[PDB]
């Protein structure tokens, strides 16, 4: 005869008890649930027929065997009361007190809690718009007055950010996260004088510093990824700036530098998490360390991902360029898309695929700003070209396994890959004349 | 105004009454498939000549 | 794999800069770059001269430092003694590999060789974050340990309804001498030499089994890995023979590697309490 | 015979000592060569985490519409 070996659990009102079972699987279901029920139960509430089901999915059809529905030996399965119908929607024959009814069903009453989010996301837009409004104050008739609104901004969201840390987390996280705008400002125009390295020095240097300590904090595991970022943006952001102030450096340099710390980042996730991991309970934390170095990978990730469509815009928005710089960018691009692959998270791989994206649209942005406009337009056909590309890699799911391709194909994909990403080294060396350097000194 | 007020609270009212006898008829009469359930509990033969 | 390959091309690019030579700078050049070039690209019968030097390196440090032991306390392994060693069982235990809402990093087995004498271990393991959920949801105390005890003894129930006696137990011999010293080509000790080799996986496995089984040792362990999916697994074999005298320095046999420099890894693997996979990886089978 | 998840009656029993009654459904299997063993019940205290992962997929053809 066929039997089959299932694990199954009760949920039920109170902790329930996984066990295997070994049900034979000929027979519909409604042969064997009270078996279970046995089983499982250590054996009114207007009692409910209860009937397996996977152990995501919806309620199994009450008739039909464990072969003629899903399921495998040793699968896990769930009991689940069988779906019912809702009960008759009760019928109101006024109107008005109909629609006051009804409308209650699901609203939301206006309580304090809605006061405090709007209380919070007022204070949010203010330290945006006043950020903007002092800055755009202090570059535009240097008055030297928004030099100190910035710095007051700054300086009072920082004291919040810190202050606020057991009224409410959310607050902390968030007024931290927009902080990071006002700081950068106020140290981008603290440094007196001309516009240049010195000021972008400065500015990542204070973001990098002030993500490093809101993420020293942490009171909600959700800014960790953004604090992560924002870091190690600023970090690569501050090398490049303190080799710009140095000594005078040219736009090539800086945009393949910083598309190497991008490419150097992204490929270094692992050993960049790794590092950034830094009555009784025995791996209890676990479940935070799990996700906080889930969220330290998708936060390294984002920040390869930006320091390379930095340097792709900073050495593919100039009107010369040669084309070994475009292509370092378009490799750079396509290299940030085939390492997609690697990753299993949702958050990594959306990063890595939109690197793609994000560099068509900054080019878009870039060209718009000096007058090509035709170089514009056919960034925007390449954006059109990408998203085509998405859309046809949405409709087509054969396309978006893996599993439709044979190994041999897959195999060819990681040796294009590794391509890519080795082979911005050699022209990045072309680029920048550093065989001249050595060459003739 | 006054008397729509009224009327309303005891829409409601009504409203409870009929949803109570209803509960009292599925309490009485469930669903064939619950029926599955009710053998070998403390209510499987529980009608008796004065419900 | 891809830095080697950066700088080569790096250099390569550079050589053909100074492919005329009327500076002595051109020369240096020159020498520079193919003597970079031959140092990151070479071959010694399967791997690379970096690698061979950090393989010097590693087995130099490890040397320094005898004391290996200490186990990852996020993954926990369970080992069952089958003393019938039935050629058999190998269904169940590889479809162990994700069943019950619990999915086992890997199902080993490891037949123990000396005279005639064989025994058995079907040991297995569960990396705690793979399936966090199904162990979160046993407690908010994350009872690996427990869990995994479960799924042994599951095994062992499963294995007894099919008729081959299984005991778990815990204090099982160890493969590596504690006391060796890691050197080229396996780690030595006062008694025989033992060094381990990752057999390729073929058409032709049993063959080699029995081959490894026959020869002449101390000691012969074996084992098989399975890890994956339950309906796909990938297999991956090691073998460790503990031979009297120094072992040879080159593969004893057909279609099997020694992983010249890496051996106390690779033992410490093949230790069936350990919890690290295998060296290497290989193709489903 | 056996019940429906149970273990096998033995040969040497009668149905009323082993316990049957005129409503029980019997499964006709063949006796476990080896020892027949207990299942063991793992105490689970919350459901809704694994009913909660088991409805998540990493990025699945859904996540690729969402981002289409």
């Amino acid at each position: 005869m066929p039997i089959v070996r299932v694990a199954v659990l009760a949920a039920g009102d109170d902790g329930g008890r996984l066990t295997e079972m070994a049900l034979p699987s000929e027979l519909p279901l409604r042969e064997i649930l009270p078996a279970v029920q046995r089983i499982v139960q250590p054996a009114a509430p207007n009692p409910v027929r209860l009937s397996l089901a996977p152990i995501g999915g919806a309620p199994f059809s009450l008739d039909a065997t464990l072969d003629t529905v899903g399921v495998v030996d040793g699968d896990l399965l769930a009991l689940q009361a069988v779906p019912s119908g809702p009960p008759a929607p009760r019928i109101v024959e006024d109107i008005a007190d109909a629609a006051v009814i009804f409308s209650e069903a699901r609203r939301r009453q206006w309580g304090p809690t809605h006061i405090a989010r709007g209380a919070a996301l007022a204070l949010i837009g203010l330290i945006l718009v006043g950020t903007g409004l002092s800055v755009a104050h202090r570059v535009i008739t240097g008055d030297l007055l928004g030099q100190f609104i910035v710095s007051g901004i700054a300086l009072a969201t920082v004291i919040a950010a810190l202050a606020v840390r057991n009224r409410s987390a959310v607050l902390a996280t968030s007024l931290a996260v927009t902080a990071l705008v006002p700081v950068a400002a106020a140290f981008a125009l603290g440094v007196p004088g001309d516009f240049g390295a010195p000021n972008v020095l400065l500015a990542a240097a204070g973001v990098a510093a002030w993500s490093l300590i809101s993420m020293a904090g942490s009171p909600d595991d959700r800014g960790i990824a953004v604090f992560t970022a924002t870091a190690v943006t600023g970090v690569g952001v501050l090398l490049v700036a303190g080799a710009a102030s140095l000594w005078v450096i040219s736009s090539d340099v800086i945009g393949c530098a910083l598309v190497l710390l991008g490419l150097i980042v992204t490929v270094q996730a692992a050993q960049l998490s790794a590092m950034w991991a830094r009555p009784l309970s025995v791996l209890a934390d676990l479940p935070r360390r799990v996700r906080v170095s889930q969220a330290h990978q998708t936060g390294v990730i984002a920040a390869g991902v930006l320091l390379g469509v930095a340097g792709s815009v900073a050495l593919v928005s100039s009107a010369n360029a040669s084309p070994w710089a475009w292509y370092i960018v378009v490799a750079a691009a396509a290299g940030a898309a085939l390492r997609a692959r690697v990753w299993d998270s949702a958050a990594c791989k959306a990063w890595l695929l939109g690197h793609s994206y994000l560099l068509a649209v900054a080019l878009l942005v870039a060209f718009v700003i000096g007058d090509r406009y035709q170089a514009a337009l056919w960034a925007l056909a390449a954006l059109a070209v990408l998203v085509l590309v998405w859309i046809v890699a949405a409709l087509n799911p054969k396309i978006a396994s893996p599993d439709t391709y044979s190994l041999p194909m897959r195999r060819m994909v990681g040796f294009l890959a590794t391509g890519l990403d080795a082979s911005l080294i050699p022209v990045m060396a072309l680029l920048v004349g550093l065989f001249s350097l050595v060459l003739d000194r | 105004a006054d008397y729509l007020r009224y009327l309303s609270v005891v829409r409601d009212n009504v409203r409870a009454h009929a949803a109570e006898q209803r509960a009292a008829l599925e309490w009485s009469h469930p669903e064939p498939e619950v029926l599955a359930t009710i053998p070998g509990t403390r209510r499987q033969w529980e009608r008796d000549p004065r419900d | 794999m891809t830095a080697r390959i950066a700088l080569a091309s790096l250099f390569v690019v550079a050589a053909v800069l100074a492919q005329p030579w009327q500076t002595t700078t051109q020369r240096w050049v020159l020498g520079v770059s193919i003597a970079a070039v031959i140092v990151l690209l070479a071959w010694w019968k399967g791997m690379f001269l970096t690698t061979r030097i950090g393989r010097a390196l590693a087995m130099v440090r490890r040397n320094r430092a005898e004391d290996t032991v200490e186990t990852d306390a996020h993954r926990a392994t369970v080992v069952l003694r089958v003393d019938p060693a039935a050629p058999a069982q190998l269904p169940v235990v590889v479809g162990y590999l994700d069943r019950y809402g619990i999915t086992c990093d890997k199902v080993r087995i490891t037949h123990r060789d000396a005279g005639g004498t064989r025994r058995s271990w079907i040991s297995l393991t569960v990396d705690a974050v793979d399936n966090l959920a199904a162990l979160q949801a046993r407690s908010a105390r994350i009872p690996l340990q427990d869990t995994t005890e479960v799924v042994g003894r599951r095994l062992a129930d499963h294995l007894r309804e099919q008729g081959w006696t299984v005991t778990v137990v815990e204090g099982v011999d160890t493969p590596l001498p504690v006391s060796g010293k890691e050197t080229w080509r396996g780690v030595a000790d006062d008694a025989g030499v033992v060094a381990a080799y990752r057999v390729k996986v073929d058409d032709r496995l049993d063959e080699v089994l029995a081959e490894i089984g026959h020869l002449p040792a101390e000691e012969t362990w074996t084992a098989l890995e399975f890890t994956g999916s339950p309906a796909e697994p990938l297999l991956t074999v090691c073998a460790a023979v503990r031979t009297s005298d120094r072992p040879a320095a080159k593969a004893p046999l057909a279609g099997l590697t020694p992983a010249r420099g890496r051996h106390r890894p690779a033992l410490a693997a093949l230790n069936p309490l350990s919890t690290e996979r295998l060296d290497g990886t290989a193709v489903p089978l």
